[PDB]
RNA sequence: GGAAACUCAAAGAGUGCUAUGCGGAGUGCGCGAGAGCAUUUCCGGCAGCAGAGAUUUCAGCUGU
């Protein structure tokens, strides 16, 4: 704030006013700088999420290794959460530790999927689009970028048709056929 | 113990008295040495009281012979007669402030009343009256030093190495 | 920690402690004038000068 | 009906043109300003860390240092910036403390140098120069005393006589010197204390009471013709040059190593004994120690005044000095540094700034006495911050935290375990007492003050 | 030496109702002799202080001051305080909280929909216009216009001078009521949770998560004088609290029903509270005695406010109505609405101003100005005050004409002399103080049946 | 700042000046306010010759309004109070500061 | 997406800047004096006189 003097500094050394002790580092701040998340409170409203998987995760584990209440429920999150496509693949319960991430969980969400499958080119753009209403998965337009996919529904992600950026394209190729209307 | 010193410049005589005294235990340390190159605060040691300039050009040169060879020339005897106190018997003799030792005895002959310093301490705030210069003054002198001596330095030169004239 | 444990020294009660404590100092509570006489040490020497050791009276 | 707000109007609040200082228009309503002794009290607790953390007291040392170690040392007591120093191979130098460096140096007697004090000597011969050189002298170990010349070079008068202008010739050692410091006389501690002048090559006078050694002596900085030392009796002895007369002595239980006059009071003296603190008697009355400065852990070798006459200063045989205010009798500050170690006499320089201490180890050092100030001349805002903190750490001084910034020192682990077991042991002298006293009739209370006194010739 | 402020110049101190030492003697007749002379010279400052306070009056028998007109004051005073008598109209957002800075620089409107906006108001100065998505119940400024902290839906946020936010508290799980203690430099929350928490907003600790026990806190105010925070809650207990200790300092019964505002004076001597039972009570603090009590006013008070030279101001919903020399402790001073015949022994109020339809959530008064911002449903409106200001503010701790430089340099001395957070005490003066235990006078160690008597001896 | 204490300098002699009725306050915290003025502006930065030759005649000025209305008022020659040396002891307090400040001008030397 | 300013906000560095502390006397002492001591010793009152000085200011007397 000013760039203390010598002894002004010495006099107190635990003054710091731009980041604090309970900011954690600002992670909340630099990851949804990283993935261009649009509303406060989503990184809190993840991280309650992973909070309570590993909450899950720690009470499986505590409950007793043969039965098939813990062994169905672990194997059944385990596979809720490939479906979600959290993980990549099916690992160990270790990575239920290891590595769900609040980065993760904000790596599924549609404009970071739409820019990792290069259809827009920065998750900027790909907010731009998506809040300008161009994409589609399946059947249904999206208009909120908080829209994550699951793992089945990154096949489905295509601009819906008359978006001129799919008409741009396809006449960049010059396939710009016009009989289906786009 | 300091109370007046006298500075000689191109121009003219100056005689400044001490105000408060630099001290003698910790003169070379960081803190007192940064003092005489700080302004306002060598300012606070330091007043100008009297400042004879040479009337002539010639004068100046003469005056610069006569320093340099170490002589009392009679407008430095002026500016001292009037500027320093008389002393009573042997208690509280005055004293100057000058740069040489040479300069010492000769106005030590010309004023019995007046006690002679050239130590580190008179060196050090000669040094530091002459690194700030003009600014002491305020005005109140006939002339730029730089390009004063720039003619008295020729001057000397060409009087020291007799260059002829024709 | 705050209020002191006993009475100091030169005083020997509680009144004589607060009635000490009760001006404060500061140029914000205090005058200027006031504020730099009421602030100055008991001995104040000069700076560079030897101290002689008094001989007082009659010289 | 009339109607009137401020009128703020902008001008004399804010300056017309750019350089001229704005008002800072200001009302002392206790009303507006909220909390005055917490917040003098927290400037009090910032005042106490600053000046824990500008504490720098080392100023320097002064050339390459002795050879063998400083054995005696004495300033001048009219100029500032020198001051003599003997070690105890037998070279004695004469420094000047402006550029820390000597004006000369000799080789000046066979065995230890034991005492040396400056003059301004009156010779009926001669107008005694003492502008243009300097003297110094020393008595020593090879039953010698030496009155010797420096060429100095301070006032710039003249333009040759430098060492040993005459020498005096005792039949026992000597010990210790002092001067009048008028009429040229001085005075020497040896196997009997000697009163001389330095126009006759004998002893003027004998002075001794019987036969014990004189192992120190002070003459006075006013009343001059009064004088005293310390023999090796453990006693106190007072001459008076006018009746030609020692006039009383003390016995103290442990040896008194060095004696110091007031130069304010003019009849309170120090002396510095070996039981390991130091007595700030009166004259006067002899028969109570009216202070005592406690807090060390081995004998205290030297002490002097601050020039100021309120502040005194104790060097030790423990490897550490410490500074005494006088009317408390605990330690005001302690210096200490690796390097010096058994530090035999330390005196104050004459502006009452710089504490001189000469170790054994052979150099001598320079210190601050108020080792969070500094030597400059300050602008008066800084002038009045540093006093007025001064004053608010003065009256916020018994504040448990304040307290204790203020007491937190450094000390070397030896003083420190010195120390503590010196507490507890002390605790248990005080509790035996106690118990003693309890059950006991008749043991009376003796005073901390009367403790160490064990007898005064001259009883009223 | 007359100097008639001395009364207010005085320094009161913990008494008896002499001694032996001469020493003693001398150095206390030396310390109350420099104290008397240090009160005398101080208070011959109000010949130095610039100009007086301004003031209006009847002069008359027929007008009153309470039925004065704002348009009237606004042609009758200068223009320069009738072009900072501001009106500001937003429509779209909602009741909109007012929070002026500790001198009048800047200001600080909410919207109760989404809008907080930092401005110099003096000057026409956007500093920060945010609109964030939620509600924001109530905001303040940190130490300067450069930090902001608003209340938003849940949490409580902190926000730079540009509108950045800087902290998202997890604690301060939710918020209504914000404070903040200046010198101390807390940040001080509290809500609907039964939670008063105090935060260090310098090295950004928390410092007391104090749980009320008493529902939500339907109203807090500080006491600007030893820093005591004055909470409102639903039984109409006003009680007051300091980080240090957990129990509640002292729990006034004000009012019936739940308190609906709270106001302190700025010399901590009177606390002004309204409840929801149509009760409008004034406190000393310093001797905690119920000063007198307007019983049923004839709607539900809404705030009130002092301003700094005792000027009571009370919102009834679309009213704004001001009492002058309504804190003194006689029976005089009682505000009432109505001089009964014209009974000269009445507070018919020194001014009022009905607005049109909107109701006031928050009056504030401008801290060096005479003129007061009211904070109402469709926006900001200045009123013209004329008594109601510090003229001579003291440019020492708190400027309004500061700039650059020495808004820095004021802050980072404020920064280092920020008294700590265990120092709040109900009194200010109890710190160079000794134990109430450990007894006053010191002592040095030297004073720490004929036949039975036939059958004794046996 | 030491304008603050040349300012609360000079006043004890407009305190008895005004406890003898010859001026009232409501004037003599006008004068105090342009005295504050020129005290600023003097022992500011950048000053000049000109602003302590206008204090000077403002100082004479109060001055002679001092004689006028103590003759008028009280029909006196004086009042003998702290003010009547103390307002000309000050304006050769100034006269002093000026010089030392400026010894160049021979104008207000 | 790059560029104008007296657009503003926030930091940093450099250059400056001074940054800057009862009285005339008289009366006896302090080695021609003020650097302190101490005051009824007359005054800092009234008009006039007449010597001056730019109507209002000084120089010596009457009473006061």
């Amino acid at each position: 704030v000013r760039k203390l003097k010598h002894h002004e500094q010495k006099l107190l050394k635990k003054v710091d006013f731009l980041e604090w002790k309970q900011d954690q580092g600002h992670r909340d701040t630099q990851v949804m700088r990283t993935y261009h998340i649009q509303n406060r409170e989503d990184y809190h409203k993840y991280n309650r999420i992973c909070g309570d998987i590993r909450r899950l995760a720690n009470k499986l584990s505590l409950l007793p290794p043969t039965d098939p209440f813990r062994r169905k429920h672990e194997q059944l999150l385990l596979d809720k959460l490939y479906a979600m496509g959290v993980l990549t693949t099916k690992s160990k319960i270790s990575d239920l530790e290891n590595k769900v991430t609040v980065s993760a969980i904000c790596r599924r969400r549609l404009p970071v999927i739409m820019h990792r499958l290069k259809m827009a080119e920065t998750i900027q753009d790909a907010v731009k689009f998506i809040e300008q209403g161009h994409v589609r998965v399946g059947p249904n337009l999206i208009n909120d970028p908080a829209y994550l996919v699951t793992r089945n529904m990154e096949d489905y992600v295509t601009w819906v048709d008359n978006s001129k950026i799919k008409k741009t394209l396809l006449r960049y190729r010059n396939q710009i056929d016009d009989f289906d209307f786009s | 113990p300091i109370e007046y010193l006298l500075f000689e410049e191109p121009t003219g005589y100056a005689v400044f008295k001490v105000k408060l005294q630099q001290d003698d235990i910790g003169s070379r340390l960081k803190e007192v040495q940064e003092q005489i190159n700080d302004f306002g605060a060598f300012t606070k040691l330091i007043e100008l009281v009297s400042f004879a300039p040479f009337k002539g050009a010639a004068e100046a040169l003469e005056n610069a012979n006569d320093i340099s060879e170490g002589l009392v020339s009679e407008s430095l005897k002026a500016i001292l007669d009037l500027n320093l106190p008389k002393a009573s018997s042997k208690k509280k003799n005055i004293t100057l402030a000058i740069s040489d030792k040479n300069l010492g005895p000769s106005i030590k002959e010309e004023f019995p009343y007046v006690d002679c310093i050239s130590n580190e301490l008179a060196q050090d705030l000669i040094r530091g009256v002459r690194l700030h210069g003009e600014k002491l003054f305020k005005g109140l002198q006939s002339g730029d030093l730089e390009r004063a001596q720039l003619g008295l330095g020729h001057a000397y030169s060409r009087a020291k190495v007799k260059f002829s004239v024709q | 920690k705050y209020q002191s444990s006993a009475v100091p020294f030169p005083f020997e009660n509680r009144e004589q402690y607060e009635r000490s404590l009760r001006m404060p100092i500061g140029q914000e509570w205090t005058s200027r004038a006031s504020h730099q006489e009421l602030i100055k040490p008991r001995i104040m020497t000069k700076p560079g000068q030897v101290i002689d050791p008094l001989k007082a009276p009659f010289k | 009906m009339k109607i009137k707000t401020i009128k703020r109007s902008a001008d004399d609040y804010v300056p017309v043109k750019s350089t001229q200082e704005s008002q800072m228009p200001r009302n002392l309503n206790p009303e507006l300003h909220p909390f005055e002794r917490a917040r003098e009290y927290t400037k009090a607790l910032n005042a106490t860390k600053l000046e824990r953390m500008f504490a720098k007291p080392f100023v320097g040392q002064l050339g390459y240092g002795h050879r063998d170690g400083v054995y005696a040392i004495a300033k001048n007591y009219g100029s500032l910036n020198k001051l003599a120093t003997g070690s105890a191979d037998g070279v004695i130098k004469y420094w000047n403390m402006s550029t820390r460096e000597e004006f000369v140096s000799f080789k000046a007697h066979y065995g230890l140098v034991t005492g040396l004090c400056v003059t301004q000597p009156r010779f009926h011969d001669k107008k005694p120069d003492l502008k243009s050189q300097n003297f110094m002298l020393s008595c020593s170990d090879d039953k010698t005393v030496k009155l010797w010349s420096i060429n100095v070079d301070d006032y710039s008068n003249k333009n040759n006589e430098e060492g040993l202008i005459r020498t005096f010739d005792g039949e026992s050692a000597f010990q210790g010197i002092d001067s009048h410091r008028e009429n040229s006389t001085f005075a020497t501690g040896g196997a009997k204390i000697h009163l001389w002048d330095v126009n006759r090559l004998k002893p003027v006078s004998d002075l001794s009471w019987g036969a014990d050694n004189i192992t120190s002596l002070k003459f006075n900085q006013n009343e001059t013709d009064i004088l005293a030392s310390t023999g090796s009796d453990n006693s106190i002895v007072l001459y008076d040059l006018r009746t030609n007369s020692p006039t009383q002595k003390i016995v103290q239980t442990m040896r008194t190593n060095a004696i110091c006059w007031n130069p304010m009071e003019a009849f309170n003296f120090v002396t510095a004994n070996e039981d390991h603190n130091a007595y700030y008697y009166d004259m006067r009355n002899l028969s109570r120690s009216l202070n005592v400065f406690k807090d060390h852990v081995s004998a205290v070798m030297d002490v002097d005044f601050s020039p100021t006459g309120d502040e005194i200063v104790t060097g030790s045989y423990d490897k550490s000095i410490r500074i005494y205010k006088t009317n408390h009798g605990h330690s005001r500050e302690i210096y200490h540094t690796k390097r010096m170690q058994h530090v035999f006499q330390v005196k104050y320089s004459m502006d009452s700034k710089y504490i001189i201490s000469g170790s054994d180890d052979g150099n001598v050092r320079l210190w601050r006495s108020k080792a969070w100030e500094r030597s400059n001349v300050k602008t008066t805002r800084e002038k009045n911050k540093l006093e007025y903190d001064e004053k608010l750490k003065e009256r916020f001084r018994h504040m448990p935290e304040i307290k204790r910034i203020s007491r937190h020192r450094h000390v070397p682990q030896v003083i420190k375990k010195a120390q503590e077991i010196k507490n507890i042991e002390l605790s248990s002298i005080k509790r035996r007492e106690a118990n003693e006293r309890r059950t006991r009739k008749d043991m009376p209370y003796i005073s901390e003050r009367k403790k160490q006194i064990v007898g005064t010739v001259h009883k009223y | 030496k007359e100097r008639e402020n001395q009364n207010k110049f005085e320094r009161s101190t913990y008494t008896n109702n002499q001694t032996k030492d001469k020493k003693l003697r001398a150095g206390l007749k030396k310390i109350d002799e420099q104290y008397k002379k240090a009160v005398s010279s101080a208070a011959a400052t109000d010949y130095l202080l610039p100009e007086s306070n301004g003031y209006l009056e009847p002069e008359n028998e027929l007008e009153k001051t309470f039925k004065v007109q704002q348009s009237e004051i606004k042609s009758s005073v200068d223009v320069s305080t009738a072009n900072k008598a501001l009106d500001l109209s937003l429509k779209e957002f909602g009741p909109y909280h007012i929070k002026y800075a500790k001198n009048g620089t800047h200001l600080l409107i909410t919207g109760r929909k989404g809008h907080v906006a930092s401005m110099d108001w003096r000057k026409g100065q956007l500093r920060a216009e945010l609109f964030l998505n939620e509600t924001c119940h109530s905001a303040t400024y940190l130490q300067n216009e450069q930090y902001f902290a608003v209340a938003q839906k849940k949490y409580t946020f902190i926000y730079d001078h540009e509108g950045t936010e800087l902290h998202r508290l997890k604690q301060h799980i939710e918020a209504r009521h914000l404070d903040f203690l200046p010198y101390h430099y807390l940040l001080v929350t509290a809500g609907e949770t039964g939670w008063l928490k105090y935060h260090d907003v310098s090295t950004g600790q928390l410092v007391s998560e104090l749980r009320t026990k008493a529902g939500p806190t339907m109203a807090m105010a500080q006491n600007p004088w030893n820093a005591v925070m004055h909470l409102g809650h639903s039984n109409g207990t006003v009680s007051l609290w300091s980080p240090s200790m957990p129990e509640p300092l002292v729990k006034l019964l004000s009012a019936r029903g739940p308190v609906n505002s709270i106001a302190i004076d700025r010399s901590g001597y009177y606390m002004a509270t309204t409840g929801a039972d149509r009760s409008m009570k004034i406190w000393d603090i310093r001797n905690f005695k119920q000063l007198h009590s307007v019983e049923s006013l004839p709607t539900p008070g809404t705030n009130v406010s002092i301003s700094d030279t005792g000027l009571l101001a009370l919102s009834r919903g679309p009213h704004v109505t001001l009492w002058k020399d309504a804190l003194k402790l006689s029976g005089d001073s009682k505000p009432c609405f109505g001089s009964m015949g014209g009974n000269p022994h009445r507070n018919t109020p020194y001014m009022s101003h009905l607005f049109a339809g909107n109701k006031v959530e928050n009056l504030g008064f401008v801290p060096f100005e005479d003129l007061l911002g009211v904070g109402h449903q469709t926006g900001i409106t200045n009123l013209i005050v004329p008594g109601a200001g510090e003229a001579n503010y003291d440019a020492l701790e708190l400027n309004p004409f500061e700039t650059k430089k020495q808004r820095q340099e004021q802050e980072v001395r404020t920064l280092l002399n920020k008294l700590p957070a265990d120092t709040i005490t109900l009194d200010p003066n109890s710190i160079g103080s000794v134990d109430k235990r450990s007894s006053t006078i010191r002592l040095n160690a030297k004073d720490l049946d004929v036949i039975e008597e036939a059958l004794s001896r046996f | 700042s030491k304008t603050r204490y040349y300012l609360e300098q000079c006043i004890p002699e407009m305190d008895d000046l005004v406890e003898k009725g010859l001026f009232t306050k409501n004037e003599v915290s006008l004068i105090m306010k342009k005295r504050t003025d020129f005290e600023h502006r003097l022992n500011s930065r950048g000053s000049s010759i000109n602003d302590y030759i206008k204090y000077i005649n403002y100082e004479s000025n109060v001055n002679k309004l001092r004689a006028k209305r103590c003759k008028r008022i009280l029909q006196v020659k004086k009042t003998n109070s702290l003010s009547d040396w103390s307002i000309q002891q000050r304006i050769g307090f100034i006269y002093q500061r000026g010089t030392n400040k400026f010894p160049q001008d021979l104008k207000f030397w």
